[PDB]
């Protein structure tokens, strides 16, 4: 629980809890017991919802894309690729970039739905994870889909959504939400956190070979970080995101403006 | 407790009007331990030869200057044997004492936010392209801008401290202030902060030091118009692995 | 690189002076 | 085998459930834990840090540093007018909502606790001053004189060698929690500043100074319901 | 031996992108950016990733021979990157190679567009030309 | 508090864990600053 309020009476002394120096980089530890007369409040409020585990422990969509079931044999619209990353959706991106370094397990849940336009009873989908450097499928019916070590999940519609746990799979001791640096030692190449993003790709297709009419399935991937450790908090993203690859931003004002420094919207007009 | 004296190598810093010392995240730099090491070769630890106070080129605080930034440890290349050990080694790992100095009369006024930002990854002014490394690294440091600039360079509009955030929220990082009425120096002792035990001292900027005047410098005529801001930084517990032929940068 | 536009206009670089050879050098 | 009965809520994806699910990479040996300085375990640890409050967020100044500097000056006129005034409402007050305190809060629908507003005087070492920083619970309207403001929870800031003063907004509320968004039921009141005496300067010092305000949470501060922040919007697919 | 000779210029005098298709020693196809359109956008996106100032010229040699696919590229008349068919990624050692490779894989399926182009659509059209010519 | 899978990644989140050390962000100063005493 949070700290209780202690009773405080009238004071006339050389103690100065209200007088501090912010120049020290030190946030004052004053509570109302030091500036006013307080009563004893036995406070039972707890910060359970706040913790990083609860803050991030909500499954957020990270990837939406569709893929057809019918097409030319070599059609690339019949499967979806992701190139796993947490920068495509602004909400989970902003939540993860409030810490410089994070270390969590991923609880991945997919929501695959079918879109038709003017009779296949139910479709089966394969979500094949291709770790970095594995052979990527050229076509939907390519040999790679016969996953022999790539982890793959199969799912027929009408069932529960597919759901899998993923460990902490970075080569570093933590995921980097930010990487101020380059890919090459000569300080060129790729700048930023795309240098450290070496999570694999995600290939999704219909396992059904064909259909009388064209069907467009959409997959929505939902990430939920669990067993989270976070270091070095940062200011939350102020500006809207532009690219899913860098910190590029358009200059955004600090907060909403007023008309004057004493502009206080009051009801009792 | 206003006075403070730091001794690191053959260098001593004295300050008489200082705030406290900020120890970044309440941690004092240390050497990498055997449980957390990954590079197997023996590190080199040239303590006094590199863990000493290095003074960078000064900048002139003006009534309209919006701020400056330095990217470390890259700003310390060709800075004595520290820069030499950066060149000759593949990995390096160090904490730093960043002493920032700005003295002025009692008839001057102004306040700077001296903040160390770990992984201050910055955005380009033209948001679809990118910028070279010369637009990030220093010699003279890069300056923020009052307004939003364009070009293949960092978006230095100081309201978004190059990072697309609120500049007022930079106090979540190890920071102090130089209030010209209170202190004339800010000391930040930052440990080694990274997601890996060691890293390359060139292609990775572990932290950026930002000096941003939150209250502009002001003085009446007759007061000293030239008010410089000097950045003295000292690596601490520096060690290096993977010695090879020297880099050419 | 830069190349000398040998005239018999070919085997040059850059382009401003259209296809190129295995040399990556343009010619008209 | 075991006779089971599937109860309602089966085969559903509630995004807030914590269930065990099969790992995709069994027996994966993850990278050993390293000690990184600055581990944050609670968002209230971030909300407890001071952050400069853009009190001067008037029109045209919210893209400058002028948003942050509260102007105080040596002058006999408008000394009866408030130096600044805003709503003590860290969730939706434009002055406070974009600070670390307000940013952490918005991810939530309820808040509770005391807010400490620290004011740093950034004038000359030769400038002396006294300011009355007041907090008025929401019953009546905003104070329009220093007499109406001194009746509330206030502090007289004697500007001297300490350079900073703390006004602790002491959490006077009828309910245990307040809403982070605005509603009249959980209004938290007003913060006003007044010249107690004046800023007085020698013949050679600049006659106008700046004050910086800092907002942070106290020990009893906490946030409750978890909601998506209204600050981030994604109009379309990124690039 | 079907072959595409692609070129792009950061600084063109007023054709930023133009292609020449070849069957062995004879040129059959010509494409210009004013009048493959997905690789026109893929080539003009490459200059936004280079971070440098000076003018660049990007060339490509995409084609197939009876089936072998060549996916070579040159930055300023110097071959800097290749297409790796296995990984399905543009690959080089220079920093510019990785930069342009990453800018092109941001498109999230351009790698599969290139691999299908080299593996099936170039051999198909080569044999279709062999039959019809 | 029962785990039906052998991997530690395949557990639920640690929702009951409530711990914090706000001093590393609020009091990161070297010399201790007692509240009632002058900061300088
Ligand atoms: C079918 C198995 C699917 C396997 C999916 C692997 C998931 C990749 C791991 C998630 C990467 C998260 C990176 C976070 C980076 C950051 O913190 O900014
Ligand atoms: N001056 C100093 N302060 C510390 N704080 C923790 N360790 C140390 C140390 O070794 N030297």
């Amino acid at each position: 629980t949070v700290a209780n309020t202690q009773p405080s009476g009238p004071s006339n002394s050389t103690e100065i809890p209200a007088l501090t120096a912010v120049e020290t980089g030190h946030t004052s530890q004053v509570d109302p017991s030091d500036t006013i007369q307080t009563r004893h409040v036995v406070n039972f409020h707890s910060r359970s919802e706040s913790t990083i585990e609860n803050f991030m422990g909500r499954a957020a969509c990270v990837f939406m894309d569709q893929y057809k079931i019918n097409g030319e044999e070599t059609s690339t619209d019949r499967f979806a690729v992701w190139t796993i990353n947490i920068r495509e959706m602004a909400q989970l991106r902003r939540k993860c970039e409030m810490f410089t370094y994070m270390r969590f397990d991923i609880e991945m849940t997919m929501v695959i739905t079918s879109c038709q336009d003017q009779d296949m009873p139910v479709l089966t989908h394969q979500i094949m994870y291709v770790p970095p450097g594995g052979p990527i499928p050229a076509k939907v019916d390519g040999y790679e889909w016969q996953t022999s070590t790539n982890p793959s999940v199969f799912w027929t519609e009408g069932n529960a959504p597919p759901r899998i746990s993923i460990p902490f799979i970075s080569v570093g001791n933590a995921y980097s939400s930010f990487y101020d640096g380059w890919s090459h030692f000569t300080q060129d190449g790729t700048y930023g956190y795309t240098t450290l993003n070496a999570m694999g790709k995600l290939y999704i297709r219909h396992v059904n070979r064909s259909s009388p009419h064209q069907i467009t399935s959409t997959i929505r991937v939902y990430f939920k970080p669990k067993h989270i450790k976070a270091w070095v908090p940062r200011p939350p993203r102020l500006c809207p995101y532009i690219n899913k690859r860098d910190v590029n931003f358009v200059v955004t004002e600090i907060t909403d403006s007023r008309t004057s420094i004493t502009d206080t919207p009051h009801p009792e007009h | 407790d206003r006075v403070r004296s730091m001794t690191l190598g053959n260098s001593t810093i004295t300050t008489q009007e200082s705030a406290n010392v900020v120890v970044g995240y309440g941690e004092w730099p240390s050497y990498l331990s055997d449980r957390e090491a990954t590079a197997e070769d023996q590190p080199t630890q040239p303590d006094v030869a590199t863990c000493r106070f290095y003074t960078l080129e000064s900048v002139q605080w003006e009534k309209t200057s919006p701020g400056w930034w330095w990217k470390f440890p890259e700003a310390l290349k060709n800075m004595g044997l520290f820069g030499q050990n950066m060149h000759y080694h593949y990995l390096g790992r160090a904490g730093y004492t960043i002493h920032v100095q700005c003295n002025a009369s009692k008839f001057h006024q102004g306040c700077l936010l001296v903040v160390c930002v770990p992984e201050a990854e910055m955005g380009c002014a033209d948001t679809d392209t990118t910028f070279p490394a010369t637009e990030l690294t220093t010699d003279t440091p890069h300056v923020f801008t009052s307004d939003s600039i364009t070009g293949k360079k960092v978006q230095a509009a100081v309201c978004n401290a190059g990072m697309g955030v609120g500049v007022g929220n930079l106090t979540i990082f190890p920071h102090q202030w130089i209030n010209l009425r209170t202190n004339n120096s800010a000391t930040i002792v930052i440990p080694y902060i990274n997601s890996v035990p060691m890293d390359n001292m060139f292609r990775h900027y572990n932290f950026t030091l930002m000096i941003i005047p939150f209250a502009p410098l002001n003085f009446t005529d007759g007061a000293t118009a030239y008010v410089p801001i000097t950045v003295t930084i000292a690596p601490m517990y520096a060690e290096y692995n993977g010695l090879r032929l020297a880099s050419t940068q | 690189i830069q190349r000398t536009p040998k005239i018999q206009v070919s085997g040059f670089h850059p382009s401003d002076i259209l296809s190129f050879s295995k040399d990556w050098s343009f010619y008209l | 085998g075991v006779p089971v009965l599937n109860t309602p809520g089966s085969n559903q994806f509630l995004t807030s459930d914590d269930y065990q699910s099969p790992s995709a990479m069994p027996q994966f040996d993850e990278t050993p834990e390293m000690h990184i300085p600055g581990e944050v375990r609670n968002l209230m640890e971030i909300a407890e840090v001071d952050s400069v409050v853009p009190v001067n967020n008037v029109t045209g100044k919210t893209k400058s540093m002028d948003a942050y500097q509260i102007p105080v000056g040596t002058g006999n006129t408008d000394k009866t007018k408030p130096i600044f005034s805003f709503q003590m409402d860290p969730g939706y007050s434009s002055v406070l909502k974009r600070t670390l305190l307000g940013e952490m809060l918005n991810y939530y629908a309820h808040w509770s606790g005391s807010v400490k507003l620290t004011f740093l005087f950034c004038g000359s070492a030769m400038a002396t001053g006294k300011l009355l920083i007041s907090y008025s619970p929401p019953g009546a309207s905003v104070p329009t004189s220093r007499k109406d403001a001194m009746l509330g929870t206030h502090i007289v800031w004697d500007i001297g060698l300490q350079s900073s003063c703390v006004l602790c907004v002491p959490w006077i509320s009828q309910s245990h929690y307040r809403m982070v968004q605005q509603d009249p039921y959980t209004s938290a009141g007003y913060i006003t500043c007044w010249y107690q005496t004046n800023i007085v300067v020698p013949p050679g010092a600049p006659t106008s100074c700046d004050v910086l305000c800092f907002a942070s949470a106290c020990n009893d501060f906490s946030v409750r319901l978890l909601r998506d922040t209204p600050f981030m919007a994604q109009p379309g697919k990124l690039q | 031996s079907l072959l595409y000779h692609l070129t792009a210029v950061s600084s063109p005098a007023p054709p930023a992108f133009w292609v020449s298709g070849w069957l062995g020693p004879q040129q059959y196809l010509s494409y210009n950016s004013l009048r493959l359109r997905i690789k026109e956008k893929l080539f003009l996106e490459a200059f936004k990733a280079l971070g440098g100032k000076g003018p660049y010229t990007l060339q490509g040699l995409l084609g197939c021979e009876l089936s072998v696919p060549t996916a070579k590229f040159a930055l300023n008349g110097e071959e800097f990157m290749n297409f790796d068919l296995k990984q399905g990624t543009w690959g080089g050692d220079w920093p510019e190679a990785l930069a342009i490779s990453q800018r092109w894989q941001q498109q999230d399926k351009a790698a599969n567009k290139e691999l299908t182009f080299l593996l099936f659509s170039c051999p198909h059209r080569l044999r279709e030309h062999l039959e019809r010519g | 508090n029962i785990n039906f899978y052998k991997d530690a990644a395949s557990s639920a989140s640690n929702r009951q864990d409530i711990q914090q050390d706000p001093g590393k962000f609020t009091d990161p100063v070297k010399d201790l600053m007692i509240k009632t005493l002058p900061a300088l």
